[PDB]
RNA sequence: UAAACGAUGCCUACGCUGUUGUGGUUAUGAGCACGGCAGAAGAGAAAUCUAGUAGGGCUUUGGGGAGAGUACGCGCGCAA
């Protein structure tokens, strides 16, 4: 439904109006370092983006994984 | 409304400053507010140096210079055109002027 | 650890000759994590090789995630760094922009010829500031090559590298091209074709190209 | 496309005691719908009180200068007498281009450049 | 003032991109081509267009005009690029470099014929 | 000197707005401990450590994504059980969720427990 | 007489092909930049109401130049509302302009219960505040069967949004109709995005539908070309 | 008594970055006290920011223009 989108980095809902929200998709590495059909997916709000804070935060979470 | 962040003067962390007198009209102006101008002028004009070369008794001669610091009040500086009115974004630009001769 | 396609000795050598590791004198709180010491003679900061390879691998990975590669848009609005983009995009199937990026050209329907992006790539993002700003209106990620003096708000993946020398620009683009091809199985080893490609990308003056033409013709 | 007709539609509506605004808006629709590429209408006089004024309206394309004005532009003027004085009306219409030469000129304006498409 | 005006420069720029191979260094050839292809209704205009087009053609054939893409000279520039440089960093396998770089070489165990910068 | 229970609240409110996950709080009292321990029972904060520095005291805490706001009331008004719903309607956003904390002869308790135990007390603070 | 729609944007291609639903659009926070997208789903159902008409003036050498400014709401009485302003030489033209802005700023509005979850949801979930210029509005949930306790302008907005009971309070210069309209729309919007205790567990994840349908769109690229 | 003005009360908090000063101290990496400057984010009717966040404590003080900081009484002062 219309009310089920939540930001991964700031843990609050994203409103339908936010032009600066974006979704980031990345592939997963294969054995011997090649590519695969499976995707990482992140939903990120505009508030982090206006500040500049997203650069470091994403680097943290790829390490967490 | 407040036109300038520094109130048009360079005083900060002080109560009171010495006054000086305007070169053009002798009005009193605070030292930290007065418009300042530096001059380094030869005693002899450029149009005479070619005569000096035949007039002097010495093998070589260096002309003496004269040195001045002048002070002006706002009204005089604007009228003599040392400074001019500027637009709302230009007002913020600060650059050192040339020494006059 | 992060799963990265292995380093190989000639590749390592290559980047060092290309002077990738020479940063500037200034530094930024965002970029401290990539520096490993400072030249006592020069006050130049030196970039960590192992981290450079990591973020280069991370960039490559996400370039592979987007189908219909035409929707990837590569921009670089400067000579001294022009031809690199023009070849690089062809090596992956992306679209490109070359001159001044007409402001509004992602936002406004009336300006023709540039596709709605799904991923934007930028080199030396002090110029092309408009591109980083404008992608933010259309939900696109951004990947940039960057140097210690400069800092950006909306860049998701900051690949650290010298961006102020024609030796350096060639090295980044040449290597990344190969990785993306490798990850897809289009090539079998990365050391295959070093001096050929890295030279092709490297910028040259008209005055050099005159000399090289005359030489080549004499040899022919 | 005849300004002399439309001006008399206007003059009628003044005597019918209908607002100038509504009258002029209708006239412009008729002129445009019939295919005119633009028009100008001006009303002048003791129109809304003891102080006289003129109100001028422009729509689409109108030419003022040179020989292209003599072949594309058509004008009419009239006046209506009322209890307070005379109100004057000016109408001008720019004719459409017409390849058979009935509605307007055969040849389009001298300054227009068109480049042919490739096979 | 002998400036060409907007429609004359626009038509000039479009014709050189649309028909490039048909044009030459000669005013009379270029005048023949614009007499052939264009709608232009006075010799006064097409004398000025062919004037600007033959002013461009020198600069364009002399290694290009920025803001004027010609496929024939995109090909010429690909030929100049295919005239590949035989200069090399590729053979510079022996190298000297600073201590901080030598320690990065140590901390990542990078093999090769590196030396400390003798400086 | 600032009130210690006020200082606690502003420290976590600002850090939450700045999107930090953890903070150090610099001056701690007995009721500050009990307040934090209340927020842990209802799952608003996750981890608590206390540092015994011999200089007053200090705490390190992990914030959850569920915390929107908290605050202290000063002064600490006395309330009958008849009065508490008035304060509940003034402070909290909804009738469905959130907590108003009251000190009593039975420790710190929330506005629901007041009905269960049949006791008023003194008003202390709130969170949602 | 009518004009067929050719989608200018990538998302526009998906809606015309029939590969997407309006909840998916809102759910993924996708931009809307073609009014036709809203028409496609809601044309049969949208109501509108004009909140204010006013005249504005610019002083010139010749005299005052003047224009008509119109502000209105689009909504469906169930879930959707959007607010739009336009300025033109003519009151009709101004309405046409305002409608574009409204459609490009539609939002879904969530609802809840004053007490227990019996029957259908009927009020705002949570007490919230909205600010615009000098005007502040606060909304509070209300028992079923109280109706809309609301001032002149804001009352129309709650009705179009499909809310049945509310309590409202207000502060500032509410004579300014544009500020009062925008502030009240922010108040309900802020209530929908409140971080409810359940929210963290209700979370779901999916790939963006524009990335998901890339294959089809690449076929459409070649179909348009060939 | 002053346009006795940074027209911004006093203690005490929580708070982003870069740069430049003054005085001590230094594992030479930095700190502590007192400043200037330039952005950001929030805020505000805007201009702008001693103005961000907040039921921390205590004092002064305003309530549409005028008449009026004037009349009468009182206290200080040689008078003003
Ligand atoms: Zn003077």
């Amino acid at each position: 439904n219309s009310f089920q989108r939540v930001c991964d980095f700031s843990l609050k809902p994203i409103s339908s109006q936010d032009r600066s929200s974006v979704q980031i998709n990345m592939v997963q590495l294969d054995e011997r370092g090649r590519a695969t059909k499976d995707l990482m997916i992140f939903n990120v709000s505009g508030t982090v983006r206006k500040n500049g804070k997203i650069d470091s935060m994403l680097y943290e979470r790829i390490n967490e994984m | 409304t407040k036109k300038r962040s520094n109130n048009g003067r360079s005083k900060k962390n002080r109560g009171h400053t010495r006054c000086v007198r305007c070169e053009h009209c002798s009005a009193m102006v605070p030292n930290d507010k007065a418009i300042k101008k530096f001059v380094v002028r030869s005693v002899i004009d450029a149009a005479s140096l070619d005569d000096l070369k035949i007039a002097t008794i010495y093998e070589e001669y260096e002309v003496p210079k004269s040195y001045y610091k002048l002070n002006y009040c706002v009204s005089c500086a604007v009228h003599i055109k040392l400074v001019r009115v500027r637009s709302r974004w230009e007002r913020k630009i600060r650059k050192e002027q040339r020494v006059s001769a | 650890a992060v799963r990265v396609v292995p380093l190989s000795d000639k590749v390592a050598k290559a980047m060092v000759q290309c002077c990738c590791h020479l940063g500037g004198v200034t530094s930024s709180t965002s970029l401290k994590e990539y520096i490993f010491g400072k030249r006592e003679e020069d006050k130049v900061n030196i970039i960590d090789i192992k981290k450079m390879w990591e973020k280069l691998n991370l960039a490559a990975r996400m370039i592979c995630s987007i189908p219909n590669p035409k929707d990837i848009v590569v921009v670089s609005s400067k000579d001294f760094g022009r031809k690199a983009v023009i070849k690089f995009a062809e090596s992956i199937g992306a679209t490109a922009v070359t001159g001044r990026f007409i402001p509004g050209s992602f936002s406004n329907y009336e300006i023709k010829g540039v596709r709605e992006p799904r991923l934007v790539l930028v080199s030396d993002c002090f110029a092309d500031k408009q591109v980083v700003k404008e992608a933010s209106y259309v939900n696109a990620p951004c990947i940039a090559f960057c140097n210690t003096d400069n800092d950006i708000e909306f860049v998701d993946m900051v690949i650290p590298m010298n961006n102020r020398s024609q030796s350096a620009i060639g090295a980044g683009f040449c290597i990344l091209s190969k990785l993306v091809n490798y990850m897809k199985g289009n090539i079998d080893k990365v050391e295959d074709k070093l001096r050929d490609h890295i030279e092709l990308y490297t910028y040259r003056d008209s005055d050099e190209l005159e000399q090289l033409y005359q030489e080549q013709k004499i040899e022919e | 496309l005849c300004p002399a007709i439309q001006a008399e539609f206007i003059r009628s509506k003044f005597e019918e005691n209908i607002p100038y605004r509504r009258s002029v808006v209708s006239a412009i629709k008729n002129i445009k719908s019939a295919g005119g590429q633009g028009c100008v209408i001006e009303v002048s006089g003791k129109l809304k009180g003891q102080r006289a004024r003129s109100v001028k309206t422009i729509d689409g394309k109108i030419i003022h200068a040179g020989q292209p004005k003599e072949e594309f532009m058509r004008y009419a003027t009239t006046s209506v007498l009322l209890k307070q004085g005379i109100i004057g009306i000016k109408v001008g219409i720019m004719l459409p281009q017409d390849d058979e030469g009935i509605k307007g000129p055969v040849y389009d304006m001298v300054d227009k450049i068109k480049v042919l498409p490739i096979k | 003032g002998q400036i060409k005006g907007k429609s004359v420069r626009t038509a000039s720029k479009v014709i050189v991109e649309r028909y490039f191979n048909r044009l030459t260094n000669d005013f009379y050839d270029n005048r023949n081509v614009v007499i052939d292809v264009a709608e232009i209704r006075s010799k006064k205009l097409r004398n000025k267009v062919s004037g600007c087009v033959t002013k461009l053609y020198k600069r364009v054939k002399k290694n290009g005009v920025p803001g004027l893409y010609i496929k024939e000279h995109e090909e010429e520039r690909e030929k100049k690029e295919s005239f590949i440089p035989k200069i090399s960093i590729l053979d510079e396998d022996k190298v000297e470099v600073d201590e901080v770089t030598m320690e990065m070489i140590n901390q990542y165990e990078i093999n090769g014929d590196y030396v400390l910068a003798k400086k | 000197m600032m009130d210690k229970l006020a200082n606690l609240c502003i420290t976590i409110n600002n850090a939450n707005r700045a999107q930090k996950r953890s903070v150090v709080i610099r001056r701690i009292s007995k009721v500050c401990r009990l307040f934090l321990e209340s927020m842990q029972k209802h799952g608003y904060i996750t981890d608590i450590v206390y540092i015994d520095d011999h200089r007053e005291g200090k705490a390190v805490v992990g914030l959850s994504g569920r915390l929107n706001r908290c605050g202290a009331i000063c002064p600490r008004y006395d309330v009958e059980l008849k009065d508490v719903e008035r304060y509940r309607a003034n402070l909290l956003p909804s009738r469905g969720f959130g907590h108003l904390i009251v000190t009593s002869s039975k420790g710190l308790i929330d506005h629901r427990e007041c009905i269960q135990h049949n006791t008023g007390g003194k008003i202390l603070g709130y969170f949602y | 007489e009518e004009a067929e729609w050719f989608p200018k944007t990538s998302l526009g291609k998906l809606v015309k092909a029939g590969r997407i639903t309006l909840d998916e659009i809102f759910g993924h926070s996708l931009c809307i930049r073609e009014p036709e997208i809203i028409d496609y789903f809601l044309k049969a159902t949208l109501k509108e109401e004009v909140l204010v008409i006013k005249s504005v003036q610019k002083q010139t050498k010749a005299g005052q130049k003047t224009r008509m400014k119109v502000v209105l709401a689009l909504g469906d009485h169930n879930n959707y509302i959007g607010i739009g302003s336009g300025v033109a030489r003519d009151v009709v033209s101004a309405i046409n302009a305002a409608k574009v802005v409204a459609k490009c700023s539609m939002r879904p509005i969530k609802k809840g219960f004053w007490g227990n979850e019996i029957g259908e949801a009927h009020t705002v979930p949570v007490k919230a505040l909205g600010k615009c210029g000098s005007v502040k509005v606060q909304v509070t949930p209300a028992p079923k069967g109280t109706g809309l306790v609301a001032g002149g302008v804001s009352k129309t907005i709650f009705k179009l949004a499909g809310i049945k009971d509310i309590f409202t309070s207000s502060k500032g210069q509410t004579c300014t109709t544009e500020n009062f309209a925008r502030a009240s729309l922010y108040a309900i919007t802020n209530s929908t995005n409140f971080n409810m205790p359940n929210v963290i567990e209700e979370k779901v994840v999916e790939l963006n539908p524009i990335l998901k349908n890339a294959e089809f769109l690449i076929e459409q690229e070649q179909r348009d070309l060939r």
